[PDB]
Parts: C-alpha cells; structure tokens; sequence
C-alpha cells in the first residue's frame, strides 16, 4: 500500500525489461493525452510546481 | 522599400522579404521543434500575421506585396501539416492608421479618404483592434479555425 515512495523508485527495472517498458509509456501515453502531465517527468524528476495548460482542441478535451 | 517596381528588384528587396516571410516561418518553425522536444502538445502560441489588403494594388513597393501574400499560405497549411497543437494563425488585415501627429506623407489625405465613406484609425485605436485578437473568445477561435 501506500508510504514508501522515493524519487525514481522501479526506473532501474524501466531501463532494462520490454515488459515494463510496456506498461509505464502506455500509462505515461494517456496521463499526456487526457490529464496533460507525464507521470515519468513526476517519478524522475519530482518537481515542485507544474502548470497543466488547456489551450488549443486537445488542451479542450483534458479540460472537460 | 520605396520607388522600387520589378525591374529595380535587387539586394534590399530579398532581404526584406526574407525578414517578412522566410524568418518568421523559420520562428513558428522553431517555436514548433521546442514545443515538441518539452512534449508540450496543449499550449499553442497565437502568431498574428501582419495581412496588406493591397496585393500590389500601389507599386513601387517592390517584394512587399509577395511577403504579405505568401503568409496566407498559413491558413492551409495549419490544416494540413503537424503543427496545429503548437501554434495557431490569426491574420491581421490592418487597414489605415495615422501616424505621429505631423505631415507623414499620408495624414494630409486622411480626411479626403474618410468624405468616401472611410474610416481610418489612431495608433491607439489600431492597437486596441490587435490586442482584441487576444481575447479569450477569439483566443478560442484560433484554436478551432
């Protein structure tokens, strides 16, 4: 369950095995194109503040 | 560029119209390639294009009419390539604007225009019709059409 989450937890397996590859990218796919950030960026990363902008037809759809 | 119809055609006339057309698509080109690396697909700049009505309808003003012509091209390929997500196009065909308040060449004629019909515009008063290119509602329209 929750609790034990550290800045790039599981990249090391992401790097390496076709088979997470899969899952994250699929996953990181739909988060850009229906909630507009990349949970990758948030996991790598770990930034402070992030903008979601809902500008132009597809920034429309994430939006609604 | 002044007094320069087609023969006169040389050095100046190319690099204005390299500056008005080639540059510009070159800026929305690389607007593009850094909206894209960042992966940022829903925050599209509004680029507003300076449009002439007057297609070479005067003379003498050598590459300008092919610049401003050319940028009409935008409207299609907004369509029809991948940058739709990036940028959008908002053409802005400006009509007459008085200058300074002294004999630019063209205010003396202002009024003999405006007793056709016309009406012609202060800088400010121009501005105010550009800035309203920027407005929420219209914003909304560049990113539909």
């Amino acid at each position: 369950g929750q609790g034990s989450q550290e800045q790039g937890m599981g990249m090391d397996l992401y790097k390496t095995s076709k088979a997470a590859q899969d899952v994250w990218n699929r996953a990181d796919n739909h988060f850009k194109d229906t909630y507009g950030f990349s949970i990758l960026d948030i996991v790598i990363n770990n930034p402070v503040n992030l903008t979601i902008h809902f500008g132009g037809e597809k920034g429309k759809r994430i939006r609604e | 560029e002044q007094g320069i119809e087609l023969e006169h055609i040389d050095s100046k006339s190319e690099f204005a119209h390299r500056i008005m057309l080639t540059n510009i698509l070159r800026m929305m080109g690389c607007v593009k390639k850094q909206k894209s690396a960042r992966g940022i697909e829903t925050r599209p700049a509004q680029v507003i294009l300076p449009m002439s009505p007057n297609h070479g309808t005067f003379g003498g003003d050598g590459m300008y009419s092919e610049s401003k012509l050319s940028l009409e091209t935008l409207f299609n390929r907004w369509h029809s390539e991948s940058w739709a997500n990036q940028l959008t196009v908002c053409g802005a065909i400006i009509g007459w604007t008085r200058g300074t308040g002294l004999m630019s060449a063209n205010n003396i004629i202002a009024e003999g225009i405006e007793k056709m019909g016309v009406r012609t515009f202060s800088q400010k008063e121009m501005a105010f019709n550009l800035l309203g290119l920027l407005t929420p509602e219209v914003v909304e329209l560049c990113q539909k059409s």
